């Protein structure tokens, strides 16, 4: 089913196949109805225009709300096997099997598109009700099929001679690929093709001696072998349009960002194309663009960038030149490269300038947090700061905003918690981006209903609820990731929640394994400090505290200067604490857990509490005044069996007191 | 696109509280005369982009009744010192 | 299929990375272990990959095409390309730059130039720089920064030429003397370049001042190696370099002290283990490879007989270094360190040999009981000394047998019939350990394995047979004794003290019986150095609390290694600084030692005045009603379509009602 | 309530502008007659014009938006704090015993498998109530497009002269969302009271 | 290699542009065409708050205009006005007298610029 690719203009023979099959549909003279779900499958990809942005803009309008069967390949062999499956499929495709038979001729191709505008197309509905003589169906001008008709229509006038020459050269060739294939030998012979060929075949006006000739004209132009062929032209194998391209390309990006597809027959077809409809399809650099960030490849994923957005500008009037930098700037910080996309995105400001639009001004703020989002420790290099921001665009407007609000509050979220924000705030403003995210489509915002996700387990799993967390953690959608970081990093942090339950289960010899490519590994910074998170506690377990020591402090000292991140800080210390108590002292660490104690208590997340009060225990029961120690723990043992992954360590410590 | 008043509840709320240049692209610019393609309508610019289809199907459209408008003007037959643009205008005073 | 590359990058030391060339020169992949990072493409035929630095402290990845180079930063920036005179033959990595040698012939007529084909880069930007040599295919080069010996070899002549080459910088840019030549055998034939080259295989070795180069060809099993001593007075004579002219006795042709030295496969050096140690591998059959270990300097020898067939392959060579086990645990690399410092390089090198022997059989033995982790080195640096101290038991004892494998080795044997090391040098590993666990002892977070060393150390006591004294100093309550005393760092602080009852003590550390400079002390036991020092200076009588900042500050106190101490030292001076949080208010420098924002804050603004830097602005931690769901939505809705100044004037001025009459 | 108040009125306005005029199985195949050819059979063009009307089509889509918009909001806005606050009262609720059966030592227990029950039920209505928001998310996009291109049958219907603002060019798959609503609203599971949302589970 | 520097300084890489115009001056057949770079490339180390750096390329693009018979090109123009301000500050006013006179045939803010530079140096010669 393999060949050459061409777009073409003209009628695709893939086209006729539904020209063939409505035909059959209006004539309701075969009494043969071709179910609904089969045109819809078949015309719908060459409905035209879709659009897809490069980056900067994921299936914000291209997801289906009903999931759609894929897009068929302008082959014989596929569209058939779509009727094929039917019982009585095979009725309709052999209807369609026939006609093709039938059809032998330039001539007869033209007397199917006589047919249907004279009788089958009609102008408008005023007319149906005036013609109930005619014995076949009409059709309406506005109508599903009527609209794709008057398309095809207007593609067959549009040409001289010359292009239908093309039509049946490429359709005799269309054709003879499905004769050498095995489910032709399957249905060598059936009846019912010669009863259906010689309905239509009828009224040929000779049968003596011009069809002693007819025959000799197709048969000298087609490859009998018998002698030299007339040479021709190469002509190609597979001819689609423009529009049926898009849905079939867009289709497979999707279906490879995260009824079966033909992987191999799309790529093998997209690589035969003369690289002038690549001109006139620049989405096909983009196709090689998402595979080369696949394999990690950085100039072949470059090239593709910039063949892609050179032209995409040109094609389109508008100025795209303000929207070229930020898809690099992407391209970069998915490669950690972070400082070269840095600026990048300054020059992106001044063109925005230039253009003197508001609305993509909405559009690169918006890309500023999001990557600082990932990259929290550039804040201070921006020009702008991050709450500048967020008050920009809670008054941006109360119109034509849509998703600028759900996307502003969530910034404010994230923010509220890393500065530690009193709960009752932090609610509030989760509550806000909560609201506003659900109240428009949720499943149509992927990105920003997965972020709500991660926010609100986080959010959750920092107050102790695991139960809440657990119930919104299978919503949260794994290996898809996000934009602009990296394209392994789902792998990395699938893996790192791995080490962790290997730790728990006492596996030192994986875990340790695992920090050796820590070192040399390119980490977003998220995944950087769960890692140097995860040594700290891994060299706890080994027992050597002299090298933890002098690194957990190095870690939250750099946790409070370069990120301002509480939540890292406070996990950071109480593993210094656990390293000061389990080595039998633990008396340093009093001033410093009563500062916290206090400081949370305000702050009023239970957890906090809760998690100190233990620590405080354990280190007055390794002082020998464990009688003042049981006597707290009994008051305060209904409010800490809320929480329960400190219940181990709480019931742990019960049986020492017994 | 809901523009945050397509949602039910914050249209509410703010009832409550109130109480493009065209540039030519390559495939415009043909071979025979230097003049680029200016598209008629907004609907052949598909998102900007000047879909080939629709330009080519309006140039067809034009050029199919200038062989027919041919005749019109400036050709004049020997013996008639008259074009024919005329002869259908008097014709249309003759009935008319 | 992918080809793995043996050395790529000089790094002082090696890199963790990897380099994966297609079946064809088309693709660079850098995986790190399973991870394809960064790849790269090309239609031309790729020469080599680097990931070498260009003098400007980069970090960056570069690949050389026949006629281009494209150096593409990897820690920060973007891409680079340069493009070369001439075709490139091939490019040979060196400190700081690349050393790029001509294509000699192309068809088949066979012509080649021998005027100037070398060609030296520092940066890309930069331009070339031409070689310099004075009284030829360059088949090795020193890359690393440490070795500087490069050995060249002419096809026709079939010799060697090497040389001592040094690298000049801000055109001549390298030179080269030549020092010595060697002949090849002549059974040797080689007949494409690279595969000429591929047959001869060299290696760069290097301990303290002494380097070796390994000369290896496995179709006619030749084995030699050259060694220089690299004297500091002979090197920089200017006769030496110009003339050529060397001594006799540091150039020295010598082979391997192998069983088989006729049936090596092949050999590599241990990336783990930095010193001269060499992987050699050996087979004596289609199914199996014996692995040893061997010293090019010292002729110790490690049988090891460890045995792998698939491993011998080139791509597999990480699981091949990783196969030999190093203690990876940051306890013994310091009581492997001592021992360095502390033991001859002959006996050390027979002392990891023989660690590593009893590592992998208590692995063997130990069938994963709990969980294993720095009890098992422990184990095996405990059951070593202990071996070498306790006399072999009869071959009937049960003992014996469980132990068996580690006696009959040649190494265990040697290491205990040679009389003298035994009768003096194991007393002095004592003496070095118990100083360890002394150390141990001032870092109250390593009290555990701090109690470890004891039972071996009262293990070795009484093996050796030394004065109730040194046990009894472990208890609560034949070789000689260079001390009489046991060297403890408590009794001699407590000795300079004020109100001391005991009499002056000095500590007597191993300075001064490791024959090294204090700077190699300082490394290993850097509490004990500081705290001997703090005590010197704060105990004199003429001391005043002021000084204590700069006396913390030049002996390189930080907060962390002050709240790290067993009570004792800390308290006073933790109330000596409590002292100075109280007069202190005139910004006296060196404030980071103190916790008060103020004054390193102001001292910040100081010192940024002073030099014409980072002016952290403090966030106003402000702080109520939670009121209803519906109330903030509508408050966000409604949101969404000088106080100062006035308050301060009422402050700054206040007592009075003149100024709102006034207005 | 919104089985009462947004869901019952909503499906009676469609059950007898629909059944109780045309009936339900002829409607589905002639629409989708209208859709794919634009036959009106002569029945069908008096229920546009008698049945439906424009008075009903704006009570209709009046009708539908509410049945829509405010059911996500109840579900977001009251179903969403409910469940997670009966699980905070269920999480403290075990805690209080687990305890005073520990600290009072007493000898007779009082088994929690009662409260595990809760709680996993009470998990169970979250996960329930999410997918519902998520599914009346979509539910919207195929409403909208219905009437969008209702909007121009009807008033083509009882105009002759109507000029068509919306064009199908504007989606690929704008047939399947139309025909994807039909299904949902004109079949026996619609008929059901429970077509909005699973009321009764 | 001239419009390399160009884009990088117009992009805040000054540590790169400084090399990228380096490697333009050898590449130049002719002395005459740098006399454009050099003032540029002074610039450059101006904002890279080194003047004392500067200097050196600044004594040669007028040195230029000396080698060349006088050429007297704009920007030799702008660098002996900028050098002659820059030896005032430096205290010699002998040595800044004959930057102002033999910039004296340039435009004419370049005249007065340096006539009135010339009656400042004169004052305390």
């Amino acid at each position: 089913k393999y060949g050459p690719l061409g777009i073409t203009n003209f009628i695709t023979p893939y086209d006729l196949c539904i020209l063939i099959l409505i035909h059959a549909h209006c004539s309701q003279d075969n009494g043969i109805s071709v179910p609904t779900a089969v045109f819809l499958r078949l015309i719908s990809p060459t409905r035209p225009s879709l659009e897809w942005n490069p980056l900067l803009k994921d299936n914000s309008n291209l997801r289906s709300s009903s999931i759609v069967p894929p897009p068929v390949l302008p082959i014989l062999d596929n569209i058939i096997r779509i009727l094929l499956d039917d019982k009585d499929g095979n009725k309709i495709a052999l209807t369609l099997m026939g006609y093709l038979e039938a059809i032998n001729g330039l001539d007869s191709i033209n007397r199917l598109m006589m047919d249907l505008e004279k009788n089958c197309l009609v102008n408008n509905y005023r007319s149906m009700k005036m013609r109930t003589t005619s014995t076949r169906r009409q059709m309406t001008r506005a109508s599903f099929l009527g609209t794709f008709l008057s398309t095809c229509i207007r593609k067959y006038q549009i040409g001289d001679f010359e292009m239908r020459e093309t039509i049946w050269i490429n359709l005799q060739n269309f054709k003879t690929v499905f004769k050498h294939t095995p489910l032709w030998l399957r249905f060598k012979d059936n009846v019912h093709i010669q009863k259906v060929k010689n309905c239509l075949l009828a009224n040929d006006e000779i049968s003596v001696e011009d069809q002693q000739m007819v025959e000799f004209f197709q048969h000298f132009n087609n490859g009998n072998d018998a002698d030299s062929k007339t040479m021709n032209e190469e002509n190609y194998g597979t001819l689609i349009s423009i529009q049926h391209l898009q849905s079939i390309v867009n289709r497979q990006i999707v279906n490879w960002l995260d009824y079966e597809e033909q992987s191999g027959l799309v790529f093998d077809l997209l690589d035969t194309l003369s690289l002038n409809d690549a001109t006139k399809f620049p989405l096909i650099f983009i196709l090689k663009y998402l595979e080369a960030i696949k394999e990690n490849s950085y100039q072949t994923a470059l090239d593709s960038l910039h063949n892609y957005f050179d032209y995409k500008s040109t094609g389109n009037s508008q100025n795209y030149f303000h929207i070229s930098l930020l898809s690099l700037a992407t391209f970069h910080s998915s490669f950690n490269e972070c400082d070269a996309a840095i600026n990048s995105f300054e020059e992106a400001t001044r063109i925005a300038r230039e253009n003197k639009d508001m609305e993509t001004l909405n559009l690169i703020m918006i890309w500023i947090i999001n990557f600082i989002e990932v990259h929290p420790e550039y804040a201070n290099r921006f020009y702008i700061t991050v709450e500048q921001i967020i008050k920009y665009l809670k008054n941006s407007s109360d119109v034509e905003d849509a998703n600028i609000f759900s996307n502003a509050y969530k910034f404010e979220t994230l923010l509220s918690m890393v500065k530690e924000s009193k709960t009752a705030e932090v609610s509030s403003s989760l509550l806000k981006f909560m609201a506003i995210t659900l109240q428009n489509v949720p499943s149509q915002n992927f990105d920003l209903f997965q972020s709500l996700v991660s926010y609100e387990v986080k959010f959750w799993k920092e107050l102790g609820y695991e139960s809440i967390s657990d119930v919104y953690e299978k919503f949260l959608s794994k290996t898809s990731s996000s934009s602009l970081r990296n394209y392994d990093s789902s792998i990395i942090n699938q893996d790192i929640k791995v080490a962790f339950k290997a730790l728990e289960e006492d596996d030192f010899l994986k875990v340790k394994q695992y920090l050796l490519k820590s070192e040399s590994l390119e980490l977003d910074y998220d995944q950087k400090i769960n890692l140097k998170y995860l040594r700290v506690k891994y060299l706890v377990k080994i027992g050597d505290y002299d090298l933890s020591m002098r690194l957990i402090n190095q870690y939250v000292k750099e946790c409070c200067e370069e990120v301002a991140d509480s939540n890292w800080r406070f996990k950071f210390e109480i593993e210094s604490i656990n390293v000061l108590l389990l080595s039998d002292v633990g008396i340093r660490s009093l001033p410093k857990i009563i500062k916290l104690i206090d400081e949370y208590k305000e702050i009023g997340n239970p957890l906090r509490c809760v998690i100190l009060l233990l620590k405080l225990c354990e280190v007055l029961i390794q002082v020998g005044k464990s009688m003042e120690a049981e006597c707290l723990i009994s008051c305060n043992l209904s409010t800490i069996l809320e929480f329960p992954f400190v219940r181990k360590k709480t019931d742990e410590l019960l049986e020492s007191l017994s | 696109a809901r523009a945050l008043r397509d949602i039910s509840l914050f249209n509410d709320i703010r009832k409550d509280q109130n109480s493009v240049k065209y540039i030519p692209s390559l495939s415009a610019y043909n071979v025979f005369n230097e003049f680029p393609y200016y598209p008629t309508s907004a609907s052949q610019l598909l998102d900007g982009k000047l879909d080939e289809f629709l330009m080519l199907s309006e140039q067809y459209k034009s050029r199919l009744p200038k062989i027919r408008k041919l005749g019109w003007n400036r050709f004049k037959p020997i013996g008639i010192n008259k074009t024919m643009y005329e002869l259908e205008m008097l014709r249309s005073r003759a009935r008319a | 299929e992918w080809q793995l590359q043996i050395n790529i990058t000089n790094k002082i030391g090696g890199i963790n990375g990897d380099i994966w060339l297609s079946r064809d020169g088309r693709s660079v992949k850098w995986c790190i272990e399973d991870q394809c990072l960064r790849q790269f493409t090309y239609n031309q035929k790729i020469i080599k990959a680097g990931y070498i630095d260009f003098e400007k402290t980069p970090d960056c990845f570069v690949v050389v095409l026949s006629d281009i180079a494209h150096v593409y930063m990897l820690k920060n920036g973007g891409s680079t390309t340069v493009c070369f005179p001439f075709q490139i033959g091939n490019a040979f990595w060196y400190a700081n730059g690349v050393i790029l040698e001509r294509e000699t012939s192309a068809s088949k007529p066979i012509e080649f130039d021998l005027k100037h084909k070398y060609i030296t880069l520092t940066d890309p930007m930069a331009p070339f720089g031409l070689i310099s040599i004075t009284n030829f295919q360059l088949v090795l080069f020193p890359s690393d920064k440490d070795k500087c010996i490069a050995v060249f070899l002419d096809r026709n002549s079939k010799v060697l030429r090497f040389y001592y080459s040094r690298i000049l910088s801000s055109s001549k840019d390298i030179v080269l003397t030549e020092i010595s030549s060697l002949k090849l055998p002549d059974d040797i034939i080689f007949t494409r370049l690279s595969s000429i080259l591929s047959k001869l295989k060299f290696l760069s070795l290097r301990f303290e001042r002494r380097e070796g180069l390994l000369i290896f060809h496995e179709p006619t099993h030749f084995c030699k190696i050259w060694l220089i001593d690299l004297l500091p007075d002979v090197l920089d004579s200017i006769p030496f370099k110009i003339y050529g002219n060397s001594p006799q006795n540091m150039i020295r042709l010598e082979n391997l002290k192998l069983k088989e030295p006729s049936r090596i496969q092949a050999m590599y050096i241990h990336e783990l283990l930095e010193s001269c140690l060499i992987l050699v591998s050996e087979g004596q059959n289609k199914e199996e490879y014996k692995a040893c270990l061997y010293d090019p300097f010292v002729k110790i020898t490690s049988p090891s007989k460890n045995i792998s067939e698939e491993l011998t392959k080139q791509n597999s060579l990480p699981s091949l270094q990783k196969l030999f086990p190093y203690p990876e645990t940051s306890f013994t690399k310091l009581c492997f360190e001592a021992v360095k410092y502390i033991t001859s390089p002959a006996f050390n090198i027979s002392f990891i040999f023989l660690w590593q022997s009893a590592y992998s059989i208590l692995l063997s033995r130990a069938n994963d009981d709990v969980v294993g982790g720095l009890k098992m080195e422990h184990d095996a640096f405990s059951l070593v000394l202990s071996l070498l101290i306790l006399p072999i038991p009869s071959s009937s004892a049960q003992e014996y047998q469980e132990y068996k494998e580690i006696y009959e080795r040649d190494l265990f044997q040697h290491l205990k019939q040679d009389s003298e090391i035994t009768s003096s040098v194991l007393p002095r590993i004592v003496i070095g350990l118990h100083l360890i666990r002394e150390e141990y002892s001032l870092n109250v977070l390593c009290r555990n394995e701090h109690a470890l060393l004891g039972q071996f150390l009262r293990f070795a006591t009484a093996a050796m047979g030394w004065p109730d004294l040194w046990q009894s100093y472990y208890v609560p309550k034949t070789f000689f004794h260079p001390l009489d005393e046991p060297p403890s760092i408590t009794k001699s602080l407590y000795s300079i003290t004020e109100n001391s009852s005991i009499p002056l003590c000095p500590f007597i550390s191993f300075s001064r019986l490791v024959a090294t400079d204090t700077q190699v002390e300082l490394r290993i036991t850097p509490r004990s150095f500081k705290i001997l020092g703090l005590y010197e200076l704060v105990h004199s009588p003429n001391f005043l609390p002021d000084y204590v900042l700069g006396i913390l500050s030049s002996f390189k106190v930080d907060k962390d290694e002050l709240q790290t101490y067993p009570l004792g030292i800390l308290v006073p001076l933790q109330n000596i600084l409590k002292i100075l949080e109280d007069k202190l208010s005139e910004v006296r420098d060196n404030l980071e030692l103190l916790d008060r924002a103020d004054l390193q804050r102001c001292s910040a603004i100081i010192n940024s005045i002073r030099s014409d830097c980072k002016v952290p602005l403090a966030k106003n931690r402000s702080s109520k009603k939670p009121s209803d769901i519906y109330s903030i939505l509508s408050e966000i809705v409604k949101s969404a379509s000088g106080r100062s100044l006035k308050l301060n004037a009422g402050l700054i001025f206040s007592e009075d009602k003149r100024f709102t009459h006034v207005v | 309530f919104i089985n009462r108040e947004l869901a019952t009125p909503y499906l009676d306005f469609v059950k007898r502008l629909c059944d109780e005029a045309y009936g339900y199985g002829k409607l589905k195949s002639e629409l989708e007659a209208l859709f794919l050819l634009g036959e009106i059979s002569c029945d069908l063009e008096d229920w546009l014009c008698n049945s439906v009307g424009e008075k009903n089509f704006k009570r209709w889509k009046y009708l539908g938006c509410e049945a829509y918009q405010k059911t996500v909001q109840i579900l977001t806005l009251i179903f969403v704090p409910a469940c997670e606050r009966i699980i905070i009262y269920v999480e403290k609720l075990r805690a209080i015993l687990q305890a005073f059966s520990i600290q009072n030592k007493l000898s007779y227990t009082s088994d929690l498998t009662a409260v595990e029950v809760l709680l996993k039920s009470s998990q169970k209505l979250l996960t329930m109530t999410l997918n519902s928001i998520i599914g009346l998310g979509r539910d919207e996009t195929l409403f909208e497009k219905f009437f969008i291109w209702f909007n121009d049958r009807l008033h083509e219907a009882l105009d002759e002269d109507y000029k068509l603002k919306f064009q199908f060019e504007d989606d690929l798959y704008f047939g399947y969302d139309l025909l994807s609503y039909f299904d949902r609203i004109l079949s026996k599971k619609g008929t059901e009271p429970s077509s909005i949302i699973d009321v009764k589970l | 290699w001239q419009v390399l520097g160009e884009c990088y300084s117009k992009t805040g890489n000054k540590v790169e542009a400084i090399k990228c115009y380096k490697r333009s001056i050898k590449a130049s057949q002719t002395v005459d065409q740098n006399t454009s770079i050099y003032y540029r490339l002074a610039q450059l180390y101006e904002e890279l708050e080194d003047l004392q750096e500067c200097k050196k390329f600044m004594m040669k693009c007028v040195d230029v205009e000396e080698l060349l018979e006088g050429i007297v090109t704009d920007e030799t123009v702008k660098a002996r006005l900028w050098l002659a301000i820059f030896e005032i500050k430096a205290g010699n006013y002998q040595l800044a007298y004959d930057y102002a006179m033999g910039v004296s045939s340039g435009t004419s803010q370049e005249i007065e610029e340096a006539r009135m530079l010339a009656r400042e140096c004169r004052r305390h010669m």
